[PDB]
């Protein structure tokens, strides 16, 4: 739920299956799988959450509010989130 | 590595989220144009309206400082205003994003103090307006719950007007200018309430015999009335 | 800006006016009696110039000139051209689709039919049985 | 490389797009938003079918979700409107089936 | 009437406001003031026990959370914020009448006790003089 | 009470009293012990404002409550009479019931009473307002029945309210101990920071 | 500067507007049965109002008539000191603080079921696509 | 309550200033106050001696 | 012609909207419903029975009462089904090449 | 009884929230009594 | 630009919601950072705010000094007049003195000009003001003589113009040192803090 | 005339305040609106450049 | 909600007072001599104003005239790009900042002489209070 | 505010900061005798000692 916690997570995740290997990881590694998805999840909502948000208020609104005019909405989203990214999984 | 290929069908396809998307992206595919908003109907701050004040048409005064531009209502529309969806005809009265108004504290026991009295509700002030769904699925939350709390009441569809006024009316921005409209079915329930309590504990008086000129002319029918 | 509706908007508004469209389709042209013949199925053979062009462009705006509606653009025509076998393949193996792809009907059968007396929309539950009475 | 999230952003916003040019009485614009719906994704394409027949938990799920997105309810003799929301389902059922939503605020 | 007055309600929501800024306003004097006091004692003492001792130096209730005002309530002949259902045409009260070859009640409105209105025209409100058969000027 | 404004020069000074020479090491480490004690004050400030504010808040309720004579879930009332008492006792801790002793015009009267006490009390926003009523209803369907016979048709609402009362009597309590142990975690802050305060104000330089 | 104001609008009489008081309108005036119907009836011992009874029946809480100085101008007064009641836990509402952007499960509901059911289909997507990424990563 | 104590306090000085300046032979005059000084009595539990 | 609806008039146009290429189905708009409440008082019901938080999320569930699901999905599942993949196939349904399928479902629904 | 902070006709008077002051006057009164003639006016 | 206000709630939450359990350490913890943080981001608005501020102001009294083409003591104005430009070096850095090569008219022109220059230039609350007028009217006295018999006359009203002269050229100099490392000493605060707030935002917890 | 009415010379002294404070008002909204854009900007990056 | 106002004065003719017009007042009209006498001096070449010639000689900086439409009716323009000079350093002022607070020799500047006087005085006293205490206490 | 040509006449003036809005309100009707007419009672009749009550306390 933390980035610490999540990079460990991943880390385990990573170790695991250069232990299993390439052609059981899918089988044996489940549920740190799971478990690494789920606090990057974490941190992707707490990091992004106000983002998404002013997406769906813009979407009830038909995009017809100032900051809804243009595509800052989306990539600002999309921005938060590929950069989330780029902090947790590498 | 583009971010956001797959997002903008809306760029690739010219499709225009709204007429305002239209004329300004040149994308021309709405028929009757479009007729700008002002600024002064998508922002601005809260006034007073009675004429009966002295700083009418003024914007309200807060702790804060505050952009003193008021909304301005439409008040003389045009003819024809093809769109009469509640989206459309809410921007008349109110802004779609909210009062220009609100406040960033310094500190929280500014927050507190304001709110202590009586200057300051986060519903009121940080806050949107309510879209027709919304409006929708509290008025028919509310009934539900009333109908659960008794079906036999007289009052019921009366009460959940005037809830349905005050969502309508926007009444967590503009209370008072919500209960300015509600209050006659508030009035409404409060006969109500009285009415059914008369027909539940039987209450009647001793009516006066008829007037010799209950009716104004001999020819005239004397509709009777209970 | 707004082009009017009604620019005699007095005397137009009442006799002739505008209608509610309508969009199913075009309701000025014959209704066609057979379904769409089956298109070819395609291929990654004809992927040349989306596949050759998006990595131009790509190419391009990695130095910079090409701007990014044009990577969108190229990338979105890629897609589309490899969603065109994806799509080939699921309606061709999924069997779901073997009933959907020789679908046929006429409009006296969809008028003679009786399923519109049961589109009547349902009824919300109780909000009691939350409290579970 | 955001394929699922682009293309649910898309959705939503032809969705918005749809109803602006319905108010407005715009059938070009509107006509242009259904043709440019995604209608090409051999996912939802797949889990049309299997949410035609999905009953009980994950239905309830997507129902819940669906309504979030969109809880007005469309007129039942408008296909496309119809076809619309089938596909939007689709596309949440696909989503919940690779990765199952969790609706509650309480959570760990 | 007088008690009406007391409660704020005859008072518009400018004047409520303004009484509720000032109450503020007199408030956070109070505290901001306190304050310095307090940290002016407790610093010469180089004591927290002291701050803490002069949080009970000045609570009767609480301010009024909302206001109801008498210019909130609607009027009006035409305004539909009055209308909840249409009241039968046998009960409506009549206007009155007058009608002779000398004078009339016709040729304009008066209006309501609030809702008032002139009764002449705008091209024959200048010679408002003309129709009347004496006339009490201003003052000024 | 506050301190007059401080004096002023006369003559305009201008510029005239500006340094002539630039600042050293000592005098730059003293600005910035200035600039932490005005920050740690500035944090003082907002602690005690807040404290001062919420309790004299929070005490104006309390006398206001006792003026109005009200009672919450926590009955701490001596003014009651014994019967209301009674009452709200039943609907906050035991079950409200009709005894067999009473004739049905009277057993019809206490449910009305509890009907509308607890309509009084609750509002449409509070959760256990549906299962309540919901119980009296049931009640009122069975004023003619002895409590054996009125059980097993009044339980499934009784489970409801009683299920709803817990809950609220839990959220009370873990709202009482998080104030709590908030409260308790401001106020040692506070202190920790009033002593840097002093420490510094030992180590401030100038005059 | 409310008080002892000029005169600003003018007085004045239309032409042939009717009056209906008469030449000894001055020397008429007003009458009222009330006054002789109440030494009649008490002369008489007719029937008495209920007014005249302090008590009141009329409602099942007690009440009392306050007159002032006579009978016929009274005002019900209720005795009991009413008690109040609450259904609510104290503490678990704290409406200046804004809710919204707090991170917790108050802050959800605060905001509502549809931005969190929003956030948890980001979530699934984005997860969607982060075990895409991890695929495409570890299988390299 | 100590309001109202000290309210009657107050009432209690008033009518004795009121008394004194009229004088023991015009008394009549200040039977304004029993009004309000039995309601004092009946309350406190206070004799006025009126 | 659209003439302005006033302030006093919006909740009958909440329920009686205008007509529109794209109309709700205004018999079922007062069945909308999506309860914010749902999950809360879940968990108040839940911890009153005396459950910690894990098992009250293992036992939380998804409202049941929202808006009701539309009949046309479950009566014309096989035309919705043929249209999509129309769309699919033919890229939306440009120039008109789902017309058949729109048409029968048009007609189906409708009856003139 | 839905809306407390959106409804202050239905609201006490700020008498009210005061704390303060043979029978007394009553001490709670709210904004909807002025829906009603003789409320506080008597039926003499 | 600013974002959208949050969404909100359509159905109202009273207290449903709230926690029927007092909170854990980890909680409390992560509490206590989150005040830390926002404590933190308070002071670093403070810092950005009253820096973005400053430099406005002060980039507009540049643009305005500039475009009524003012001149300081720095001489930096290109548009100046080369005669101007010597008078006022010479009032700033040189001595005033009339040549001899004039005729004693061009000498009390000069001395007009330097009069009515350093009086535009130097206000009453100037320090500089009346040592610069004592030796232009020394000048005055002493216009039908040559330079060498008027320096010895001139030379004890010099000597404090100067002095108060270098005196402003030091206070200058001063500031523009003590300014310089007031402002590095905050810009480095501010980055420290801003990595505080980077760290505990890698290790705050929550969703 | 209408040069005075530029510099506001035929205005109160009231009407120059309430100016005076709109003005502050746009500014502080402006920059605190800035503020925020750039605390968030400044907070996915994790780069204190970006707030410079 | 200025323009087109309503007669709010009254309009009267005191009795007897005077309105010095004749019958042909409104025949009457207007003349200056000024257009005759500006032709009969072009024409005859008599002395011209110096309104004619743009350059101003009445100062030391340069002016020209600027004509409207006519010799009658000119304004002069100054042509300098004037510069100017402040015998003043920068950065030795902060006027924001209050500086009677903070200590050192500019907050006693902006304070006064006389407050650090007392200053001075007040620890001479305290000095020798102090130094008789140390005495006292070491003389034990 | 002073003039009789401004609309908020004998008002408070109004700060971007909160303040008391109660107003100094000058001697208009003085009594005839006077003792002391030295500045420092006469300057009371127009400004106070103490100065204005709408000094602001700055959180930043």
């Amino acid at each position: 739920m933390s980035v610490f916690e999540a990079r460990s997570s991943f880390l385990d995740l990573e170790q695991c299956a250069r232990a299993a290997g390439p052609q059981r990881w899918e089988a044996e590694c489940q549920g740190v799988r799971q478990r690494a998805l789920q606090a990057a999840a974490d941190v992707m909502s707490r990091e992004c959450g106000a983002y998404g948000d002013s997406f769906f208020q813009c979407y009830r609104h038909g995009f017809r509010l100032e900051a809804c005019q243009g595509e800052k909405a989306t990539m600002q989203l999309l921005r938060c989130q590929r950069m989330v990214a780029d902090r947790l999984v590498p | 590595s583009i971010l956001g290929a797959e997002a903008f069908p809306e760029l690739l396809s010219k499709v225009p989220l709204n007429p305002q998307m239209d004329e300004d992206k040149h994308f021309n595919k709405y028929k009757w144009g479009n007729e700008p908003i002002p600024v002064n109907r998508r922002t601005g701050s809260r006034m007073n309206s009675s004429i009966y004040d002295n700083r009418n048409h003024e914007a309200v005064r807060h702790p804060w400082s505050t952009d003193a531009r008021t909304f301005h209502p439409n008040d003389n529309p045009e003819a024809d205003r093809i769109n009469t969806q509640y989206s459309n005809m809410v921007s008349d009265s109110f802004p779609e994003g909210g009062f220009s108004d609100a406040p960033r504290f310094s500190s929280n026991w500014e927050r507190l103090l304001a709110y202590h009295h009586g200057l300051y509700s986060p519903e009121k002030f940080n806050s949107t307006t309510k879209t027709a769904d919304e409006i929708r699925l509290a008025v028919n939350d509310f009934a539900a719950k009333v109908h659960a709390d008794d079906p036999k009441n007289a009052c019921k569809y009366l009460m959940i007007e005037e809830f349905k006024c005050l969502q309508s009316a926007q009444a967590r921005i503009d209370p008072q200018g919500a209960a300015t409209k509600c209050v006659k079915w508030f009035n409404e329930w409060r006969q109500c309430a009285w009415d059914q309590e008369k027909m539940v504990k039987g209450y009647n008086y001793i009516e006066d015999r008829r007037a010799r000129k209950h009716k104004p002319y001999i020819g005239a029918p004397d509709l009777q009335y209970s | 800006v707004r082009n009017q509706r009604y620019p005699a908007s007095p005397v137009q508004e009442i006799f002739l006016p505008e209608p509610v469209p309508f969009v199913q389709f075009d309701q000025t042209a014959p209704s066609p009696n057979s379904p769409p013949a089956p298109l070819p199925s395609p291929s990654l053979s004809q992927c040349e110039e989306q596949k050759d062009r998006y990595r131009d462009i790509s190419s391009m705006f990695h130095r910079g000139v090409a701007g990014a509606e044009q990577v969108r653009e190229a990338y979105n025509s890629m897609a589309k051209c490899f969603r065109r076998v994806s799509v080939a393949e699921v309606l061709e193996s999924d069997p779901a689709f073997r009933q959907a792809r020789n679908f046929t009907m006429d409009l006296k059968q969809a008028e003679d039919d009786q399923r519109y007396k049961q589109l009547q929309y349902g009824r919300v539950p109780s909000i009691l049985t939350k409290y579970h009475l | 490389s955001s394929p699922h999230m682009d293309r649910l952003l898309g959705d939503l916003k032809l969705l918005a797009a749809y109803d602006s040019a319905a108010g407005w009485q715009e059938p070009k614009a509107m006509e242009s938003a259904f043709q440019s719906l995604s209608w090409d994704d051999a996912d939802v394409l797949k889990a049309l079918p299997q949410y035609l027949n999905c009953r009980g938990e994950q239905k309830r799920r997507v129902d819940f979700a669906y309504a979030a997105l969109c809880p007005r309810p469309v007129d039942e003799k408008d296909p496309k409107q119809t076809l619309m929301s089938l596909w939007m389902k689709a596309r949440l059922f696909s989503y919940d089936q690779k990765h199952p939503f969790v609706l509650s605020p309480f959570a760990a | 009437a007088q008690l009406h007055a007391s409660e704020g309600f005859w008072d518009s929501e400018s004047e409520q406001q303004e009484a509720r800024l000032q109450r503020h306003a007199e408030h956070r004097n109070d505290l901001e003031t306190t304050w310095e006091e307090a940290l002016r004692e407790a610093t010469l003492a180089r004591n927290f026990d002291v701050l803490v001792s002069y949080l009970n130096h000045g609570q009767n209730g609480i301010p009024p959370s909302v206001t109801w005002n008498f210019n909130a309530m609607p009027y009006g002949k035409e305004n539909p914020d009055t209308k909840t259902f249409p009241i039968p045409d046998h009960e409506q009260p009549y206007r009155a009448f007058s009608l002779g070859f000398t004078a009339n009640n016709l040729s304009g409105n008066w209006g309501d006790y609030i809702d008032r209105q002139d009764n002449k025209n705008a091209l024959m409100r200048p010679a408002r003089m003309m129709f009347t058969d004496v006339f009490i000027p201003t003052t000024k | 009470t506050a301190l007059p404004p401080p004096p002023s020069a006369n003559v305009a000074v201008s510029f005239t009293a500006a340094p002539a020479e630039p600042l050293s090491r000592g005098e730059v480490k003293a600005a910035s012990l200035k600039l932490e004690l005005q920050n740690i004050e500035r944090e003082l400030k907002d602690w005690w404002m807040s404290r001062k504010i919420l309790r004299d808040r929070n005490i104006g309720l309390f006398n206001l409550l006792q003026h109005h004579n009200f009672a919450g879930l926590s009955v701490n009332n001596a003014k009651l009479s014994d019967s209301q008492r009674v009452m709200w006792t039943d609907l906050v801790q035991g079950k409200p019931d009709v005894e067999d002793k009473l004739s049905v015009d009277a057993r019809e009267m206490k449910v009305d009473m509890y009907e509308k006490l607890f309509k009084q009390a609750a509002d449409l926003e509070n959760p256990c307002r549906m299962p309540g009523v919901a119980y009296l209803r049931c009640l009122r369907d069975t004023l003619t029945e002895t409590q054996s016979a009125r059980r097993s048709s009044c339980l499934n609402a009784f489970s409801s309210f009683d299920a709803c009362r817990t809950g609220l009597l839990k959220q009370q309590s873990a709202a009482v101990e998080n104030s709590l142990v908030r409260q308790n975690m401001a106020d040692v802050r506070a202190k920790a920071l009033f002593e840097r305060r002093a420490v510094l104000l030992d180590l401030v330089e100038g005059k | 500067s409310m008080d002892h104001g000029m005169q600003y609008s003018s007085i004045y009489w239309e032409t042939s507007h009717r009056t209906y008081l008469p030449f000894w309108a001055s020397l008429t005036q007003k009458f009222s049965w009330k006054i002789m119907d109440d030494q009649i009836r008490s002369f008489l011992r007719l029937p008495k109002p209920v007014t005249t009874e302090p008590f009141v029946f009329s409602s099942g809480s007690p009440y009392i008539r306050r007159y002032f100085g006579d009978a016929d101008i009274s005002v019900p007064v209720p005795l009991h000191a009413p008690a109040h009641f609450a259904f609510v836990p104290t503490g678990t509402v704290s409406p200046w603080e804004e809710t919204g952007m707090e991170t917790g499960p108050q802050g959800a509901a605060a905001r509502g079921a549809a931005a969190t059911a929003f956030r948890a289909v980001l979530e699934s997507a984005w997860k969607c696509d982060i075990d895409e990424q991890i695929k495409e990563k570890l299988h390299s | 309550a100590p309001h109202q104590r000290a309210a009657c306090e107050q009432l209690h000085s008033e009518y004795k200033q009121c008394l004194a300046k009229n004088g023991r032979t015009h008394f009549s005059a200040c039977t304004d106050f029993h009004s309000k000084l039995r309601a004092c009595e009946n309350m406190l539990g206070t004799s006025y001696c009126i | 012609a659209a003439s302005t609806i006033p302030i006093s008039q919006w909740p009958s146009l909440l329920y009686a909207p205008p007509s529109s290429p794209a109309n709700p189905a205004v018999e079922a708009l007062p069945e909308m419903q999506f309860d914010d409440l749902h999950y809360p008082r879940q968990m108040l019901l839940c911890r009153g029975a005396g459950y910690s938080l894990e098992q009250c999320n293992r036992m939380a569930q998804p409202d049941a009462r929202v808006t009701p699901e539309n009949p046309a999905e479950k009566l014309l599942k096989e035309e919705a089904v043929a249209a999509i993949a129309c769309l699919s196939q033919r890229e939306g349904g440009k120039d008109e090449q789902c017309r058949y399928y729109i048409e029968r479902m048009y007609k189906l629904a409708n009856k003139e | 009884p839905f809306m407390w902070r959106q409804r202050a006709y239905c609201a006490p008077v700020p008498s009210a929230f005061a704390s303060q002051q043979g029978v007394r006057k009553p001490l709670l009164r709210s904004n909807s009594e002025s829906l009603s003639v003789f409320s506080q006016i008597p039926d003499g």
